[PDB]
């Protein structure tokens, strides 16, 4: 697919945030490098939370379509509603 | 089976009151002069000794 | 597994996303939480206790 | 800024309640010492049986029960021992409690009363209300020949607070403004309401008229003691068990407060 | 098989029952005339559905007085009494005149679960499940039907001053809040009593068990438990504190840990007791029996179910002390304390009559007579005669705050009323699980408390994780957390 | 950490709030054992230093 | 999703209708 | 979790909070979308083994998200039994507070800025109302319009519309309750209710908070209030008994006459119905106006202290039909619809004549639960009871059968990426959801 | 011949066809829901229609 | 199986502090304090004995559980006051009042004995 | 092995020995009980 023309909606369904925050947190919880400050964060989840609100995670969702064609939508190209 | 210490709601002792009780009862007197005499004013101590029941008498007729 | 079941009862004290859980029930279910130097430490007295 | 100058003001004292007034206080002092009648008063109770035999029809549970129930003159006995949290001896020591004991057979035909009478204890002072030398003995169980009852109790100090045997009260009536002046009850149907026995109106009338400056004076006590702490010496040890708790809260109050800095 | 039922046969306009009977039926236990000598003399008939049919009945013989309009004029028969037609879990309900039918027939249910004393012969009995109440009551407004049920001798309840209000908001949604301090004196208290049996059997040479102190130097299947509270004989002694996971028979079987192993009875989980009494017999194939009766005392606390006699359920929200309990100008403090909202949906006047009745009978006392149809027994007379004792007559009484003493501005209705304790206990349905045991035929968790069984995740949740798109948790909950 | 002596003796409980109440010592370790109150149905955790064994 | 669940594989439902890869263009801490 | 688990709120993320008892403590307000009661109700609890599953039950199904349901637009929990009658008795007209009592209520909000406000009340003597604390408790700056369940019609037509006498018409201003009595018609589970415009307009952590804070702070003065039920409430004036004694002495009259002009064929039948189907229309049209009319006599008798008027008006639990069974009259029992059938050969019970159609005979039940039943009326009223619990019992496995067909019909269709709602085999049942690729839990009523 | 209407789905399909059944079908859920007074989102009934 | 010791409601256990200060930032001059192993004997009279001190702006207490044994007592003051200070002196005065209404108790019970 | 059990009516403290009949030396009841134990047995008035 023509990443020049993606046809799904600009904004991060609350599947796609609850993916991301699960994956993410389960990357930190394993020791990953973090991207934003942790003044008082250490519980993986807060800090993809943190990390969400300051749209610096390091992840591509791959929406899938019907017609079997894909969109590599990265989360700082969504724009976060809740 | 036998008559409380304690009335569950207030604490006055009861378990002192019901041999004076079932003497008073057989002396012809009637269950509020009885619970009258004996100092139960509240409703909650006259409520103990009126609605016990002595089922440990029944259970002493059984050898041990 | 790591599931549990018991009567229910009001609590006006809770917020309508809390649940109180027994301390036997919380004894007996356990999480498989991933160490870190962020709760090593946390995590090694529980061991320990 | 400051405190008030109650009153006191007795209007009946016997062996088994004493009906006091108090005047020119706080609702909250008032309601805080009926609370302290009932749950922070100090009183010696059975905590600790040992059954040696026990053929009866109840079992051991629930005649250690019954026996926690059984009240015990602690007059002047509770201001000296000790809890044995704080007591710095291990068993039951005689500073921290009070040994009881119970030898009881049925060897006649006739059905034999256990009752506070056989609880034989080691200090004179603290013994069984219905002992102390009208009133009749608790009745613990009821024996048939053959059957046999023998322990051997401990009573320790405790209040309201660990367990209703240790209350001292068996009822605290506490009442304020009888003829409802303040309003703070609204009587759909006046009339239909009986009247205090400390109410001061004329049957014509229902309800003393509604007092916009009034605030809560004029509480009125009957505390009627079990037997073992004397109805006066309950409110005495009331008002210094409050005053207690208030001294030491003043106390990890001025520690917190130094440990600040 | 035809069911029948006795009535007062009817002449042209009257009774045939006349004095002279009920004079004879007084002195019943001197003359020895019985219901037999009243069937006998023509005055009572055995009557069948199929011949009520051709039956003209009189409920009372106030219908057959003559009347300003004539409605039959022709009786036949008439009955005994109309609270005849309920039947044991009903007769004991205090008038159930006054409540919503489907609240007698709940409580008709109840009944039969609410502890008290079974039998008289309880020590006796080992009987595998067993609810004794520590102080039973009869009570206070009775049913002139529990007479003949025992009800008086073999009570299932106690009496308690129960006050409907809104207290903190912990009796809401059918939940009551108890007395501590009442609970702390023996109120509600009850024993749970549990007996295990066991029997050695010598099927054949080949293996024969035995009751005998296990040993592991010789035993194979021998649990992480100690056995040191087994007597030498295997079985234990009475009077012995055995909590869940421990031993109480010590058997064994003989091997084709070498030559024999452990087959031990061990007790149930979460059950902590004590044993009453131990017993030892042989069965009907001479080998030895025996019966192990666990006592536990089980304290009314958060969670267990309680009830009256008028479908009123409810778990104890939670237990305050007499200190934080409400009381009136003098000291009664409630028992329990429900949910007025209960009342209004079910309208079970009958349990308010109830509250009413037996505030009267404790100030008067008596027994309040709660039969249903009683024309000389309605709430007007029960409130002229509350009146009488210094309270209102609507049963209303002032209450005070038992955290700031202050009166309560709605006067609350408070008296005493029959309680029942349901078998329905929390500690009874408990139940937690993380990586026990599994099945054989497939590595699934158990069924059951008794075998440590998990939670069923079944369809229905299935679908509900669908709607909500969780997908992670629909996957660890039937693959990873059930049999990966 | 297992003090196998301890497993299973009778204690009775010489400090702290449980004072006076005795048990049988369900499991053992090297600081805190798990005593059986015989008492209530409840089993706790104590130091065994508090603990005094029984015959 | 039935056959997914059979299979306990990650349901196309939901949080399983798309697949998440790794950004080496932002992984510079 | 609770079986049987209907719809998706039956299965809610939970936080937990460990105390001592062994009970499972819950919120009163998140009782109803579990449709749990406490009268011995178990519930399962599911803990996740899984930072992902954890992360995923957080944002999708945790209670705060789960408010309101596409079902119906409209919040599911809501405000209960007590905080409802005590919220009802706290915003009158005639509520004052002192400082005292008002720095105890204050005490329990979370979203407090710590500032009291100014009294509505400073001369004679410093006094709060009601409605100013509930001000407090409403978060940011909502705006509403609703109507309590005593509002009457004629009032937003004439004068005073704006200016209610009974303090009806609730208006909530810059999150400021300016004037109106709260009910379920305005805190319940009914569309467009301060809760739903609170997660609307608002987030949902600010909707939990003022669940929270509702609950809390109404509780505790209801503490001081107090509500009660007794005798006292279920009894009226002689008066009112003599005005239904007529009515229902008039009713059986009248039933009476319809029964002679039915025997002596003076009475015709109407188009559509048979001359039995008639005669039973008549009658009970007869009793059903004698039951409204004794009904409508027994609500107006009420006082406003009345504790049964207190629960029907806040809509806590009951209604007027209650009342009018508890006081007045309980009416006529009906079985599969009809009147008690005749059992016995052309008689309902052997106390009664052979044909005897009248109102005692059939199950007209003429006494109030107050006054008590007689035998035959007990014995119909246990008919009309019995009816119910056999269709209670009958409609679980129909109903639960339905559910589990619906389900396996449309269990893998979905919404896809393209906005389009396919179903497994990847063929289009609708080209947006809902034909306008909307969801339900946004969207609300309006006028055009 | 333009209101004229029945509940008998399979009349109107019959005679209809299938978008007329899926209106009727529609309008006899709604009709059987909000009997009660009750109300569902027009979105699921149309769903299970469709 | 899970009922919690009674003596756990009045004492501490090992190293639990009796009482917190707490500064509240909301506005000025305002503090909590959480005091462990108390009820509303202590938090009702405490707050009286505060609303009566005119420099005293806030006075309320709560128990966050009924349950838990603990005790919250919220208190604000005037800039030139303190609330540590008035929480001080609150309890000194109930102390006094204590005191005074113990010695008219013991003159009114020998006034009644002695008649 | 010393086994003092208890008889239902006789109530007599035969020693019964294991690998014996459960019978009753005095007077041939069945149904044997065993006596209570001697270990301290303690219980908090509560
Ligand atoms: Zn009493
Ligand atoms: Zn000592
Ligand atoms: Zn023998």
């Amino acid at each position: 697919q023509a990443n020049q023309k993606r046809i799904t909606t600009p904004y991060m369904t609350k599947y796609e945030r609850a993916r991301v925050l699960g994956t993410r947190a389960l990357q930190i919880a394993m020791c990953a490098p973090v991207m934003v400050e942790l003044e008082g964060e250490t519980d993986p989840l807060l800090i993809a939370m943190k990390e969400l609100k300051a749209r610096k995670i390091p992840i591509i969702i791959r929406r899938y379509l019907p017609d079997g064609s894909y969109e590599d939508w990265g989360v700082d190209e969504l724009i976060i509603s809740d | 089976m036998i008559i409380p210490v304690r009335c569950f709601t207030c604490g006055k002792i009861v378990g002192n009151k019901w041999e004076a009780y079932l003497g008073l009862l057989q002396a012809e007197y009637t269950e509020g002069d009885a619970l009258d005499a004996l100092g139960l004013k509240r409703y909650c101590c006259r409520r103990m000794l009126l609605a016990h029941v002595d089922l440990i008498e029944k259970l002493l007729n059984y050898a041990p | 597994d790591f599931s549990a079941r018991t009567v229910i009862t009001p609590d006006p004290n809770l917020s309508i996303d809390q649940v109180g859980v027994p301390r036997s029930i919380a004894a007996n279910m356990t999480f498989a939480e991933i160490v870190t130097p962020f709760n090593i430490d946390r995590l090694q007295e529980l061991v320990r206790r | 800024p400051y405190a008030n100058q109650p009153t006191v003001r007795i209007t009946e004292l016997t062996d088994e309640n004493v009906k006091f007034i108090i005047e020119n206080t706080d609702l909250a002092v008032a309601n805080s010492i009926r609370r302290v009648f009932i749950a922070e008063v100090p009183i010696i109770a059975i905590d600790w049986v040992q059954i040696d035999a026990n053929s009866s029809v109840l079992h051991d549970e629930f005649i250690a029960h019954r026996l926690g129930l059984i009240p015990l003159t602690s007059d002047d006995i509770v201001d000296k021992l000790q809890y044995s949290r704080d007591c710095t001896c291990e068993e039951f020591c005689p500073e921290c409690s009070v040994e009881f004991t119970l030898d009881v057979r049925c060897n006649e035909d006739q059905t034999r009363h256990v009752t506070s009478r056989d609880l034989i204890s080691n200090s004179p002072r603290v013994i069984p209300v219905t002992s102390r030398n009208e009133q009749d003995d608790i009745l613990i169980v009821k024996l048939r020949k053959g059957q046999e009852l023998r322990l051997r109790a401990y009573a320790k100090k405790g209040f309201g607070k660990e367990h209703a045997k240790w209350n001292p009260t068996a009822g605290v009536a506490f009442e304020y403004d009888p003829d409802n002046a303040l309003r703070h009850t609204v009587y759909p149907k006046p009339e239909e309401w009986p009247k205090s026995e400390y109410s001061e109106l004329d049957e014509d009338e229902s309800q003393a008229p509604y007092d916009p400056n009034g605030k809560p004076e004029r509480f009125y006590y009957n505390v009627e003691s079990c037997g073992s702490l004397r109805p006066e010496t309950i409110v005495l040890s009331a008002l210094s068990g409050l005053k207690k708790k208030l001294s030491d809260l003043q106390t990890q109050l001025s520690h917190e407060i130094q440990s600040d800095v | 098989g035809r069911i029948c039922r006795p009535l007062l046969i009817v002449e042209k306009q009257k009774l045939l029952l006349k004095k002279r009977h009920i004079d004879q039926l007084k002195e019943r236990e001197y003359n020895n005339y019985s219901w037999q000598d009243l069937v006998a003399s023509g005055v009572v008939e055995y009557i069948d559905t199929l011949e009520e049919e051709t039956v003209m009945l009189a409920m009372t013989p106030d219908d057959l007085q003559e009347k300003e309009v004539a409605y039959c004029s022709t009786y036949t028969h008439c009955e005994i009494h109309p609270s005849m037609i309920l039947g044991v879990c009903a007769s004991i309900i205090p008038f159930p005149d006054h409540n919503q039918s489907p609240r007698n027939t709940y409580q008709s249910a109840m009944g039969k679960q609410a502890m008290g004393v079974y039998i008289t012969n309880f020590h006796v009995r080992m009987d595998t499940l067993a609810h004794v109440l520590y102080y039973p009551q009869k009570p206070l407004v009775t049913t002139r039907s529990m007479e003949y049920l025992r009800f008086r001798e073999l009570p299932a309840g106690i009496n308690s001053i129960v006050a409907i209000a809104s207290y903190t908001g912990y009796n809401q949604e059918d939940s009551v809040i108890m007395n501590r301090s009442a609970v702390d004196r023996g109120f509600f208290r009850s024993v749970f009593y549990r007996s295990y049996k066991e029997q050695e059997s010598k099927k054949g040479f080949d293996q024969e068990e035995v009751f005998e102190k296990p040993t592991r130097e010789t035993c194979q299947g021998m649990r992480h438990a100690i056995y040191d509270k087994l007597d030498d004989d295997g079985l234990i002694a009475p009077g012995v504190r055995v909590s869940g996971d421990d031993v109480i028979i010590g058997k064994t079987v003989t091997l084709p840990r070498y030559t024999k192993r452990d087959c031990s009875t061990f007790l149930r989980t979460s059950e902590t007791g004590i044993v009453d009494q131990v017993m030892v017999t042989l069965n009907q194939e001479g080998y030895k029996f025996c019966k192990i009766r666990v006592r536990s005392v089980r304290i009314p606390q958060i969670g267990d179910k309680f009830a009256s006699r008028h479908g009123q359920k409810g778990t104890c929200g939670i237990q305050y002390r007499q200190e934080d309990m409400p009381f009136t100008c003098e000291g009664i403090t409630p028992d329990i304390i429900i949910n007025p909202h209960a009342i209004p949906s079910r309208m079970t006047i009958g349990h308010l009559i109830e509250c009413l009745q037996g505030k009267v009978s404790a100030n008067k006392g008596e027994i309040g007579d709660a039969t249903p149809f009683n024309d000389a027994v309605n709430v007007q007379k029960i409130s002229n005669l509350l009146s009488d004792y210094g309270y209102h007559l609507r049963g209303n009484e002032v209450l005070y705050n038992g955290f700031t003493g202050r009166k309560i501005t709605s006067q609350i209705f408070i008296g005493p009323t029959y309680y029942q304790r349901l078998k329905h206990m929390v500690d009874d349905k408990i139940h937690s699980r993380a990586r026990g045991p599994i099945q054989i035929l497939n590595r699934q968790p158990m069924e059951g408390r008794s075998r440590d069984g998990g939670l069923r995740f079944g369809e229905m949740e299935r679908d509900c994780q669908i709607a909500h798109g969780a997908a992670q948790f629909l996957r660890e909950r039937l693959f990873e957390a059930s049999d990966p | 950490r297992r003090d196998n002596e301890l497993i299973g003796q009778t204690v009775r409980i010489s400090q702290g709030p449980y004072k006076g109440y005795i048990g049988v010592v369900k499991d053992a370790t090297e600081s805190t054992a798990r005593v059986e109150l015989h008492s209530t149905c409840q089993t706790i955790s104590v130091d065994r230093q508090r603990l005094t064994t029984v015959g | 999703v039935s056959e997914n669940i059979m299979l306990g594989q990650l349901a196309p439902a939901g949080t399983g209708c798309f697949d998440l890869l790794l950004d080496a263009e932002k992984c510079k801490y | 979790n609770r079986q049987p688990t209907l719809h998706k709120m039956s299965m809610m993320g939970h936080r937990v909070r460990i105390l001592p008892w062994s009970t499972f403590r819950l919120n009163l307000s998140v009782t109803t979308p579990y449709n749990a009661d406490f009268d011995g109700d178990e519930m399962n609890l599911h803990l996740p083994q899984s930072l992902e599953t954890r992360a995923e039950i957080q944002e999708l199904a945790m209670v705060p998200r789960m408010i309101v349901t596409p079902q119906s637009n409209r919040p599911v929990m809501g405000i209960v039994q007590d905080t409802l009658t005590a919220v009802r008795k706290f915003t009158k007209r005639d509520v004052f507070l002192e400082r005292g009592e008002v720095m105890n209520l204050l005490m329990f909000l979370s979203t407090w800025d710590g500032k009291v406000p100014q009294p509505a009340i400073l001369k004679p003597r410093p006094l709060w109302t009601g409605k100013q604390i509930f001000s407090l408790i409403i978060p940011g700056h909502i705006n509403c319009i609703r109507t309590h369940s005593t509002h009457p019609d004629d009032e937003d037509s004439g004068p005073y519309k704006h200016i209610s006498p009974g303090d009806t018409k609730v208006v909530v201003e810059n999150g400021e309750l300016i004037m109106g009595i709260l009910c379920k018609k305005s805190l319940g589970t009914s569309a467009g209710s301060l809760v739903h415009i609170s997660y609307l307009e608002m987030g949902h952590d600010i909707t939990r908070l003022f669940y929270s804070n509702i609950q809390t702070v109404i509780n505790n003065w209801l503490l001081i209030e107090g509500h009660t039920i007794g005798i006292g409430d279920s009894i009226a004036d002689s008066k009112t008994y003599q005005d239904i004694q007529n009515t229902i002495k008039k009713a059986k009259q009248d039933v009476i006459e319809v029964i002679e002009k039915a025997h002596n064929n003076e009475l015709e039948p109407t188009p559509g119905n048979t001359l039995r189907q008639t005669f039973e229309n008549q009658v009970n049209r007869i009793l059903n106006d004698a039951r409204d009319k004794t009904g409508s006599s027994a609500q107006k008798s009420l006082s406003e202290y009345n504790n049964f008027k207190s629960m029907v008006v806040s809509g806590a639990k009951g209604s007027k039909i209650n009342i009018s069974q508890v006081i007045a009259v309980v009416g006529q029992q009906n079985v599969e619809g009809k009147r008690i059938p005749f059992g016995f050969k052309h008689r309902t019970l052997p106390h009664f004549i052979k044909d005897d159609y009248g109102p005692e005979s059939r199950g007209f039940v003429e006494n109030s639960y107050l006054a008590g039943l007689t035998p035959t009326e007990f014995f119909f009223h246990a008919m009309g009871g019995r009816e119910g619990l056999i269709d209670t019992a009958v409609k679980t496995a129909e109903t639960g059968y339905i559910q589990r067909r619906l389900i396996k019909s449309m269990e893998s269709v979905m919404v896809k990426y393209d906005a389009t709602v396919r179903n497994s085999i990847n063929q289009v049942v609708q080209l947006r959801y809902g034909e306008d690729g909307l969801a339900g839990e946004s969207v609300e009523f309006q006028n055009l | 011949p333009v209101r004229t209407t029945s509940n008998d789905i399979v009349e109107i399909f019959t005679v209809l066809g299938i978008e007329a059944v899926r209106k009727a079908l529609e309008r006899e859920l709604y009709h059987v829901i909000s009997f009660d007074g009750s109300y569902v989102n027009y979105r699921h009934l149309a769903l299970l229609c469709d | 199986m899970n009922a919690p010791p009674a003596f756990e409601s009045f004492l501490l256990f090992e190293g639990e502090k009796k009482i917190t200060i707490n500064k509240d930032t909301k506005v000025p001059n305002a503090c909590l304090f959480t005091i462990n192993k108390e009820d509303h004997t202590l938090g009702n009279i405490i707050k009286s004995q505060l609303l009566k001190d005119p420099q005293v702006l806030f006075a309320g207490y709560k128990v966050p559980h009924p349950l838990e044994h603990k005790i919250i007592i919220r208190v604000q003051t005037t800039p030139d006051y303190s609330p540590q200070e008035a929480f001080t002196n609150a309890i000194t005065d109930l102390i006094s009042e204590l005191s005074l209404l113990e010695e008219r108790f013991r003159v009114a019970i020998k006034d009644k004995q002695e008649g | 092995q010393p086994m003092i059990y208890i008889c239902g009516e006789c109530h007599t403290e035969n020693e019964i020995k294991s690998r014996d009949p459960i019978r009753c030396r005095e007077c041939g009841y069945r149904i044997m009980y065993k006596k209570r134990t001697k270990r301290l047995v303690v219980f908090d008035a509560r």
